[PDB]
């Protein structure tokens, strides 16, 4: 407004939405809609430059540029300790095992007071195989399976199941992309999305944050945001590369002369840098900077001392 | 709200179907006739409505 | 080593029995636990081990955006799958047209 | 797993799916437009007489005396599981309304 010679009216659109078409009518929503009627003249903007979008209005150049990509949780998942051992087994079952030893024990206790004992010796000794057996078996299969599956990290790192959701915002042009994609790995990430809408959708991008951490779920985002939204959360973490690239633009009605400034009047301050040490500004990145081995090591550590208290 | 009589002076043919919880067959100690021959969600609706 | 230390020292404490049928029983019942957590966190990682094959058909890559496959620029191999029909093909060209430059 | 979702079935040709016959879910996937819901249709359609079902409880038959999964309401399912407890629901609402 300083470089044009302009002046401006702030105004948040009514829906809240980035805007994109209807899916029949041909009609858009959001900004879009407004640009399109004219209904405003500038959306300086979080815009996203699509074809779609230049197909109908016309945005500044591509000046902070970007590209789709992910956003996660740490998480910083463990349970580590005794509370973890017990689960190759039942935590009766694990029980019973010492009402189950000292049946045989108690056999001698009382067969002294070596044939006999030897022969059941066998069933203590080809008995507790079976355990220790199904002990390994039971332990691996827990393992294999909760290894092969995870960690992953990457768009088709989701596409790989359903057990980690996703998604972005309505009229996303991601979410249109994701839409408006034919790569099977991302094509079949949609066709996840569009089933369960409502679960994956959310109305913010600090709404879906909380989607993050309020269940296993990954979210779509523009790269620029996401570094940020992790530096303002040590809470969160991104995955992948970029889907993809584009930029932000400056909303205009299409080919409304307006941008002709705007076509100039960015470029300079960011060609000086200022927008960059904006982009400093805002993006002030304050922070964040960028087991189950041991449940058994103190049953070890445990009748160690119990000798102790034996006979002195 | 004194809509409610104010239709009280007529009648209108009610189609349905049949299905549980919503419109069935009543049961019978004696046989069943008319528009007491059923139960049902929306049977029980219509009266209130 | 450790554990196996502070056990074996015991027998220094007695120079300078149930004592004993304790320790090595839970010694054994622990230290055959290590054994099988040694086996399965092994197994665990062989058979994760016999599951790639990475590729053999183009289909292998078309699904897997975690590699870059393209070719020649104006070639009939580019001409082929951007003109081609297939699923996979057409798939795999909105891949590289993803990714044109 | 074996289901959670209705893409769970829509992948795998092993188990019968269908609904009500001239209900609205029948109308939906046949008028339906997602990917999956279209090749969830196209399933029952080629097994129009066999899959679909003229009665809710004529397709609870088929559950109980096939490899069948209904793709019911709600709150008939909610109900229908209230009732008789041999059977259970699959994920969340396809379609609200
Ligand atoms: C929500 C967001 C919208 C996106 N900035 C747009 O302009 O359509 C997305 O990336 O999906
Ligand atoms: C070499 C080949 C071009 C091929 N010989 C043609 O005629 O287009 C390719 O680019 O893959
Ligand atoms: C019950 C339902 C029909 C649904 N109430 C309709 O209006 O078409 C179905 O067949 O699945």
């Amino acid at each position: 407004s300083t470089i044009l010679g302009f002046t401006y009216e702030i105004r948040l659109v009514e829906d809240g939405k980035y805007g994109a078409q209807d899916d029949v009518n041909g009609q858009w929503n959001g900004m879009v809609r407004e640009l399109i009627d004219h209904k405003a003249d500038l959306a300086v903007a979080p815009l996203t430059i699509t074809y779609v979008r230049e197909k109908v209005i016309d945005f500044s150049k591509p000046f902070m540029t970007l590209g789709i990509s992910i956003l996660y949780r740490k998480p910083n998942g463990t349970n580590p300790g005794v509370f973890s051992f017990l689960n190759p087994l039942s935590p009766d079952i694990w029980m019973y095992v010492l009402l189950a030893y000292l049946g045989v024990s108690v056999v001698l206790f009382v067969i002294a007071r070596a044939l006999s004992t030897r022969i059941v010796g066998g069933i203590w000794w080809f008995f507790t195989l079976i355990i220790i057996s199904s002990y390994t078996a039971n332990l691996a299969a827990f393992l294999t399976v909760e290894r092969m599956e995870s960690p992953i990290d990457s768009a088709d790192d989701l596409a790989k199941q359903t057990k980690i959701e996703y998604g972005a915002v309505e009229d996303g042009s991601t979410m249109t992309f994701f839409k408006k994609s034919k790569i099977s790995t991302y094509d079949k990430m949609w066709a996840f999305m569009s089933s369960r809408r409502q679960s994956v959708l959310v109305k913010s991008s600090e709404e879906g944050i909380q989607r993050v951490l309020t269940s296993d779920y990954a979210l779509l985002m523009e790269s620029t945001t996401i570094e940020f939204v992790t530096q303002r959360n040590c809470n969160l973490t991104q995955i992948g590369g970029l889907i993809d690239s584009k930029g932000y633009g400056v909303g205009t009605p299409m080919g409304s002369p307006y941008r002709d400034k705007i076509t100039i009047a960015i470029l300079q301050l960011q060609e000086e840098g200022k927008l960059h040490m904006m982009k400093e500004k805002w993006w002030r990145g304050n922070g964040c900077p960028e087991q189950n081995i041991g449940g058994i090591f103190i049953v070890l550590a445990a009748g160690l001392v119990l000798s102790v208290f034996v006979a002195v | 709200a004194n809509i409610t009589d104010s239709l009280s002076n007529r009648s209108l043919i009610v189609t349905t179907i049949l299905e549980e919880p919503y419109v069935l067959f009543k049961k019978s100690d004696k046989p069943l006739y008319g528009n007491d021959r059923f139960e049902g969600y929306c049977i029980d609706l219509l009266r209130e409505l």
